[PDB]
């Protein structure tokens, strides 16, 4: 039945029906077991597409708000705002859902370094998405939580994954993105990104057969952001 | 900024 | 408030959130007025994206059913089938929703030839989608209903729209697709498609400034299907 | 077969 949930997850993925792919993988996370690499990727992809869609809508709607803000079209702005807010509510719910699954099931039942780094990194990511559109104190809370999860993923990763491991690199990438876009700290964003790249270049022999394209790509992305930021 |  | 519903429809469209674009435009159809060309296109695009998604999922899932059918993998097939059937249920509901809005509001309140041809053509299309995946008697019913709506759109179109009008051409296109894919009648599909093309070529001066690219395209599509079918 |  675990094997069926995974199969249904795959069916849902091919059909591009991500809500159900989330439902399938939630159930598998609810079994309080260590998930396979496959099942971690399925969960991740399920939740990324579902959140991805709203994040895309939120930006489109913000852009239009900003347009109507500069033209002073106040009648439309009421509608734009109500609509942004509805989407923010979806984003909150989706993020709270996975954050909960992480705290109550995935993180507790994790037993390898790879999965622990993955889950705390995920938790950092999802708090960071809450923070992308939050204001004031809510923004603060998501920032503190996101920092705390990214530090926890970092502590375990630093001691337990080669610097080439794509999860470690992915962690560096996003944690440096966090510092730049959320803490508004280009100096730390760049020191972190530069170091993670450099550490993987110093040990390129440690690249796995399984994940060299993933790693390569992540390092390309590290490079692209350093450019962007300088 | 691009994330993974 | 009619103007607001249309604006919300547009916001939803840009955000790629089609469910709400349908909700907005349903309300506008519920006002028992002749819709503007804009509002007909918004309704159409709203319902096409919502149905489009399930039609795409249904094919993907069928393809995989067919694969598992030839390998004799019967354990998976249970899951594939349950999943196809769930999607069929969505398709039925979405089609019944718009078919209802058409019969109870749009068609009754239509007062120009353009809108009458549009709405009966729409009704033909949506019965045809029901028929795409229906079996047995249900397939028959959708076919009879779809034929009847396409004939009704044809009667009004023949007398009231130049042969170049994109709605008339779009009607011919889909009605010939109907004959080919649903009634399994390549001879009528081709006679219809050939005639609609030819009639527009005989009167190319009748092409509107508003819709020549649309018409052009439709005629290209008529051409592409005649090829496919011969 | 392609529809409009």
């Amino acid at each position: 039945d675990r094997e069926d949930l995974v199969y249904q997850a795959k069916l849902a993925e091919q059909a591009e029906r991500y809500d159900e792919m989330v439902e399938s993988m939630k159930k598998v996370a609810g079994m309080d077991v260590e998930l396979t690499v496959e099942e971690r990727n399925l969960l991740s992809v399920a939740y990324k597409n579902v959140i991805g869609a709203r994040r895309a809508s939120w930006r489109i709607i913000s852009s239009i708000e900003q347009k109507e803000e500069n033209k002073g079209g106040e009648d439309k702005l009421k509608m734009i705002r109500e609509y942004r807010q509805m989407v923010e509510t979806e984003l909150k719910l989706i993020c709270c859902d996975i954050l909960d699954v992480l705290d109550k099931h995935l993180i507790p039942a994790a037993n390898t370094g790879e999965s622990k780094v993955f889950y705390y990194k995920m938790k950092g990511d999802y708090h960071r998405y809450l923070a992308e559109f939050a204001t004031g104190n809510d923004r603060k809370e998501a920032a503190e939580n996101s920092l705390v999860a990214y530090k926890a993923a970092s502590d375990i990763a630093m001691t337990e994954l080669p610097p080439t491991h794509p999860i470690r690199l992915g962690l560096a990438l996003n944690f440096s993105v966090f510092y730049y876009e959320i803490l508004n700290s280009p100096d730390r964003a760049c020191r972190l990104a530069k170091a993670a790249f450099d550490d993987a270049i110093a040990e390129l022999d440690t690249l796995s057969e399984e994940s060299y394209k993933d790693s390569t790509l992540i390092m390309q992305l590290l490079r692209d952001n350093l450019t962007l930021w300088t | 900024s691009i994330s993974r």
